[PDB]
């Protein structure tokens, strides 16, 4: 359920049935094994602030 | 912006300046290394399109540090929806002449997904606007980079919250008030344009631009801004496409 608590992405969600759903991460970032988490897979990111990282 | 404070040099990356003849004309928000997010109604009143200029990396318009980068603008998008000098609509996407260089000053603010921003970004309360427009209502604008915290409003309650004016322009589903209605904090004119930005899990979010308003910081009023999620697929649609000949491209809205 993307709609409840973002379905528990980090970032974007889509659901597949009413059991399914899969996360997904913006350009510049991969989803993590527990599939909720993105992490970053360039040097600036989109989103984050370089000097307070 | 009036009420806020100076956004540390570095920590409003995704800032821009836009520029004609040199002078201040409206702010905007970088959102890829060539893609920059602007309020449609900061080009009413261009003449020629070569003289427009953004500018990234700016923070302090008193001195040159070496972090600016400036840049032409080759195209310059907006709905055919938009009216000019009316309200609704008011989105304009940007494409520089050479894409930016991204560093520790210059960094794109994520385009959220459609369904991302209306199920959970719109609900978050507080989000950051900035620029370097008029410290205060009729006053005179900012020289260094500000930034304000301001909490959304849904409609219903921003229109009873607010005091009715005869002349007063509807607020449609493609915008949102963001502010505060005691005549304290709000951003400006000076700031049309400029991203109201959007904090989720550790990641900022593009979810209005700085559009209008009954003055600034009138009490009884809040700041009315762009609902940037009802654009996402505009955006992108055009951002995969190639340019074309002519500044100005009125595209299809939807
Ligand atoms: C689509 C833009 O429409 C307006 C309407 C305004 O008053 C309506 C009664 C207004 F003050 C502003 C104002 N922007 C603005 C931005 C923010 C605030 C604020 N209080 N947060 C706010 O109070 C005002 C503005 O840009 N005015 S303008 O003369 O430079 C201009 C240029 C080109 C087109 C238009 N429409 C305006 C723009
Ligand atoms: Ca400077
Ligand atoms: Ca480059």
């Amino acid at each position: 359920i993307c709609v409840n608590e973002n379905g528990g992405c980090e970032q974007y969600c889509s659901d597949h049935t009413g059991t399914k759903r899969s996360c997904r991460c913006h350009e510049g970032y991969s989803l993590l094994a527990d599939g909720v988490s993105c992490t970053p897979t360039v040097e600036y990111p989109c989103g984050k602030i370089p000097i307070l990282e | 912006i009036v009420g806020g404070k100076v956004c540390p040099k570095g920590e409003c990356p995704w800032q821009v300046l836009l520029l004609v003849n040199g002078a201040q004309l409206c702010g905007g928000t970088l959102i890829n290394t060539i893609w920059v997010v602007s309020a449609a109604h900061c080009f009413d009143k261009i003449k020629n399109w070569r003289n427009l200029i953004a500018v990234l990396g700016e923070h302090d318009l008193s001195e040159h540090d070496g972090d600016e980068q400036s840049r032409r603008v080759a195209q310059v998008i907006i709905p055919s929806t938009y009216v000019p000098g009316t309200t609704n609509h008011d989105i304009a996407l940007l494409r520089l002449h050479q894409p930016v260089v991204l560093t520790d000053h210059v960094v794109p603010l994520c385009l959220p997904e459609r369904t991302f921003s209306e199920r959970t970004l719109a609900f978050v309360r507080f989000s950051l606007v900035s620029g370097w427009g008029q410290l205060l209502d009729r006053g005179a604008t900012a020289l260094e980079l500000m930034v304000l915290n301001v909490p959304r409003l849904m409609t219903q309650d921003c229109l009873q919250q607010s005091r009715k004016v005869g002349d007063s322009p509807n607020i449609t589903e493609y915008m949102f008030c963001a502010g505060y209605s005691d005549g304290s904090k709000d951003s400006c004119k000076g700031d049309s344009g400029g991203p109201h930005a959007t904090h989720y899990r550790g990641t900022w979010y593009l979810t209005g631009i700085v559009s209008w308003g009954q003055g600034c910081a009138t009490v009884g009023h809040f700041g009315v801004y762009t609902r940037v999620s009802q654009y996402i697929e505009w955006l992108q649609k055009l951002m995969r496409s190639e340019p074309r000949p002519g500044v100005l491209l009125r595209a299809p809205f939807p």
